[PDB]
């Protein structure tokens, strides 16, 4: 299988947005360079939530486009 | 008999029979006058009947092939096919000479006596398939979540339609089973329960088995 | 895990995973002509399951104490007829539902009906049987 | 057709299982006897996966024996490492010993086909011309074997003359017929119904042996087949010999 | 992708570090501020790595085809 | 459907009493009323009397 | 009656006739009760004989259909219905017990 650079850019943008959201939520910046145990747990949870959210939002956009076409 | 522990197994009984005097048991056995000829004939018969393997020399081992017609073995011995290694009667080397009988028959849910008068099990196969399809449609969705199709192998519970499926397969044939399976696939796609279309119960003659207080119908006595 | 299993055990694990993941493959093909219906919410499913669990817990004493399969089937059939009428009303409301608000309202109505009147019906049936 | 109703109520079957006299089959995590269950439909547009064909029937394809072209030497490969681990052309000696053939087996077969002497009372067991077959139905003796006779295309008839049996496998009719062979032996037969082009050559070979011999045949060729595992003998065959004992 | 994506990510990280350092404390710049920015950058890199790992795993964990495993 | 307490398995005395009662009932059947000896014989005889 | 001990049901005896009274005319429970009564020959009159007859009936029922250990002991209703067909080992045990109980002298 092969993937496109546009897809890579979209994935990178989604990852950047998810990382920004996770940092803002879990307050990852308030650390001395190492995330606490709670910080890492919150980071993992927020990353899973953001990945699910990205999948859901992409599916919603695709479904809206399909319903427009279909 | 005199000891109070007569018959109790001695502690740490090795059960080995090394250095056992065979004379003490001589009176316990009576041997026929033809015992020698009997031993010779028994050895010959055991060699001739049990040894269904051929000593292949190329691999220097026992070998076996599928049973072939006498001529196929006699006049066509130059073209043996599908030769494998004779694995032996038992993995542990035990004998296999024992008279066989009929196993305890499996439980019955759709009795064969319902249409046992007929020689071909057409109506029996139909009824068994209907019952199995009803049970499956009842418990189709939870097979992977609560039945033997689960991931936790220690939590595998026998499917509720196990005996029904086995009986239906026993009653029906291969082609009929396939056709009924296609029909049942169409029915499952429809998700049409037999109770969702049944109106034939109205146009049947009343029977003593159809009384209102069905529980009172049975008269149980010990 | 899979790497900790032999060939047979790995094949069995793959068999279980594939047999459990059939619906995902079935998620691919869809028929356009079907009238699409908004699925019932997971919260609504959980509430209905809780109501059914309460009904089963109520039935548990009489069901366990009864020694007649006929009596058990009769009680089950009466409860099934009542709950089937209620569920038919709920499903009729659900099929024609046009919004998640309507779905939630129908689910709440069905749960309340199971909670309020079905309890009285089951109590009367148990007092009889 | 139509669609799946959003919610359905199903009463689990009662009295189906009598293993431990527990008529209550379904019990929720709360432990209460689950008499009613709610089945909800998730995806309106999704189709349904077809039911899995759970039936796995060990298939033995009995066909007419064919003429051999050339006598190949028994070549066993290493380990799938096609290098010939073992090579040879055996021959069953008069002592029933698979010794090394010293003559040209191809020449022997060709000469036998070219010219074979005949006798006025040559045994049929020693003269098979339209009765040789590839596989023989291996069964035990002095036991009840049910045979479900059925036809695929037209009504055929399997007539074992030695067993004096004649089962008419007809389409649709799953004729369940009993068979009890009160003796161990090998029998040959042909189609008792005119099956068409091959109404002459549809040979059937039936070998009933001691129960030990039948079990050995099953364990060496039947148990190995229909295993649905890795085809390695040490992975299935020995495993079967380590999983099943009578 | 292209280095411009890295530049955009760097700009976002710089804005985040400024918020973490001077979002509520608008004071003069110093080596203390530089060290705080360096710590924030290290924390942001760690958070991005954790988010990428968790998101790729959750997206890799979601089934998409029958397990073949050869 | 109200259930009743299941009676315990009978003793030999109860078995003998039941045997005696069954023997009396079997002897009570007139020779003219040809009814096969089945579990439904009593109900069939009652229905036959009602029909007569 | 292939498993019975008499040439004909008429030679079975009154208990066998009692067996014919127990169940409906369309159940193998008649043969099962005949076998149970045959197990009761010279056993009903003695208490040890009756206990051994019950054990023998359990043994025959187990030899009839594949049954797990203890299931025949977990039977709640020893009472039988005239519509009880011999479909389960529990039914076989109940029929054999009834046949033993119906044997006199
Ligand atoms: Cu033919
Ligand atoms: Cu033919």
């Amino acid at each position: 299988t092969e993937v496109s650079n546009h897809n890579y850019t979209q994935a990178v943008a989604y990852l950047n947005r998810a990382t920004s959201s996770c940092v803002k939520k879990c307050d990852s910046l308030n650390n001395n360079g190492s995330l606490s145990s709670k910080q890492e747990s919150c980071l993992k949870t927020c990353a899973e939530n953001h990945a699910i959210a990205t999948k859901i939002h992409a599916e919603y956009i695709r479904k809206l486009a399909e319903s427009k076409y279909l | 008999d005199l000891p109070a522990d007569y018959g109790k197994m001695p502690a740490g009984y090795n059960f080995l029979t090394r250095g056992k005097d065979w004379r003490e048991y001589d009176k316990d056995f009576i041997l026929r006058t033809d015992a020698v000829w009997e031993k010779f004939q028994l050895e010959h018969f055991f060699r001739n009947y049990m040894k269904c393997f051929f000593f292949d020399h190329g691999l220097k081992k026992y070998q076996m092939f599928e049973p072939e017609d006498m001529y196929t073995v006699v006049f066509e011995g130059w073209a043996l096919d599908d030769l494998i290694t004779f694995p032996g009667f038992t993995p542990t080397g035990r004998t296999n000479s024992y008279q066989i009988g009929l196993s305890p028959r499996q439980r019955t849910v759709v009795p064969t006596q319902t249409f046992y008068q007929m020689q071909d099990y057409y109506m029996l196969c139909g009824l068994r398939f209907e019952r199995w399809f009803r049970c499956d449609l009842v418990y189709h969705d939870q097979r992977h979540t609560k039945f033997d199709q689960v991931k936790n192998q220690k939590n595998y519970k026998t499917y509720p339609c196990y005996r029904e499926y086995y009986e239906a397969q026993y009653a029906c044939q291969d082609d009929m089973f396939d056709f009924l399976m296609e029909l049942a696939y169409a029915r499952r796609a429809a998700d049409n329960f037999e109770s969702d279309f049944a109106s034939h119960e109205l146009t049947t003659l009343p029977t003593f088995y159809d009384t209102p207080k069905a529980a009172e119908r049975k008269t149980y006595t010990y | 895990n899979v790497e900790e299993m032999d060939t047979i055990q790995k094949m069995n694990y793959e068999a279980t995973v594939n047999m459990g993941r059939q619906d995902l493959i079935t998620r691919e093909y869809t028929f356009y002509s079907d009238y699409e219906f908004i699925p019932i919410q997971e919260d609504r499913k959980q509430q209905m399951e809780d109501a059914l669990n309460n009904l089963h817990k109520i039935i548990h004493p009489t069901v366990t104490q009864l020694k007649k399969k006929a009596n058990v089937q009769e009680i089950q059939d009466r409860v099934f007829r009542k709950l089937q009428g209620w569920e038919g009303e709920l499903n009729t409301c659900v099929f024609s539902a046009k919004n998640v608000r309507d779905s939630n309202f129908c689910a709440d109505r069905f749960t309340n009906r199971i909670n309020t009147e079905g309890v009285e019906f089951v109590k009367q049936i148990l007092r009889e049987y | 057709p139509g669609e799946v109703l959003p919610l359905r109520i199903i009463k689990y079957p009662l009295g189906l299982e009598t293993i431990h006299n527990n008529i209550f089959e379904n019990t929720n995590n709360e432990g209460n006897v689950e008499l009613f269950r709610l089945r909800f439909n998730s995806n309106s547009s999704k189709m349904q996966h077809k039911l899995v064909q759970d039936t796995i029937y060990l298939t033995l394809k009995q066909k007419r024996y064919n003429r051999k072209k050339v006598v190949a030497p028994q070549i066993k490969y290493y380990k799938k490492t096609d290098l010939v681990k073992y090579t040879g052309k055996p021959y069953l000696s008069n002592d029933k010993l698979l010794k090394q053939s010293i003559y040209d087996q191809t020449t022997q077969y060709k000469l036998i086909k070219k010219n074979k002497k005949r006798g006025e009372l040559i045994p049929v067991t020693l003269a098979r011309r339209i009765l040789r077959t590839k596989k023989t139905l291996v069964l035990p003796a002095h036991v009840n074997i049910t045979l479900i006779t059925n036809s695929y295309d037209i009504v055929h008839s399997w007539f074992i003359p030695g067993l004096g049996i004649k089962l008419d496998c007809v389409p649709g009719r799953s004729t369940h017929h009993t068979f009890f062979i009160d003796n161990v032996g090998f029998y040959y037969g042909q189609c008792a119904e005119i099956c068409g082009r091959y109404h002459h050559h549809m040979p059937i070979r039936v070998c009933a042996l001691p129960f030990e011999h039948f079990l050995l045949w099953w364990n060496t060729f039947g148990l190995p087949k229909m295993l649905n595992t890795v085809s390695r003998k040490r992975f299935e065959t020995h495993y079967e010999l380590r999983k099943y004992s009578w | 992708m292209d280095p411009v994506l890295g530049d955009v990510i760097a700009t976002r990280i710089y804005k985040a570090c400024f918020k973490h350092v001077y979002g509520k404390n608008m004071k003069a710049y110093s080596e203390k501020d530089e060290a705080k920015f360096d710590q924030c950058l290290t924390s942001y890199v760690e958070s991005y790595k954790s988010v990428t790992n968790h998101f790729i795993t959750y997206l890799g964990q979601l089934p998409k085809k029958g397990l073949s495993l050869d | 459907g109200f259930e009743t307490v299941v009676p315990a398995p009978p003793t030999r005395d109860d078995e003998l009493r039941m045997i005696k009662a069954t023997e009396e009932q079997f002897l009570q059947q007139p020779r003219y009323k040809l009814y096969m000896n089945e579990a439904h014989r009593i109900a069939k005889m009652n229905h036959g009397d009602r029909h007569n | 009656m292939a498993q019975t001990a008499h040439q004909n049901r008429y030679q079975g005896g009154l208990c066998y006739a009692q067996c014919n009274e127990l169940f409906s005319f369309w159940n193998p429970s008649i043969q099962q009760c005949w076998k149970g009564c045959d197990f009761g020959v010279g056993r009903v009159n003695d208490p040890e004989g009756r206990i051994e007859a019950q054990q023998m009936c359990k043994r025959w029922a187990a030899e009839l259909y594949w049954t797990y250990k203890g299931e025949l002991d977990t039977i709640k209703d020893l009472r039988v219905h005239a519509d009880m067909y011999p479909t389960t080992p529990q039914n076989v045990y109940r029929a054999c017990l009834a046949g033993v109980r119906r044997q006199k002298f």
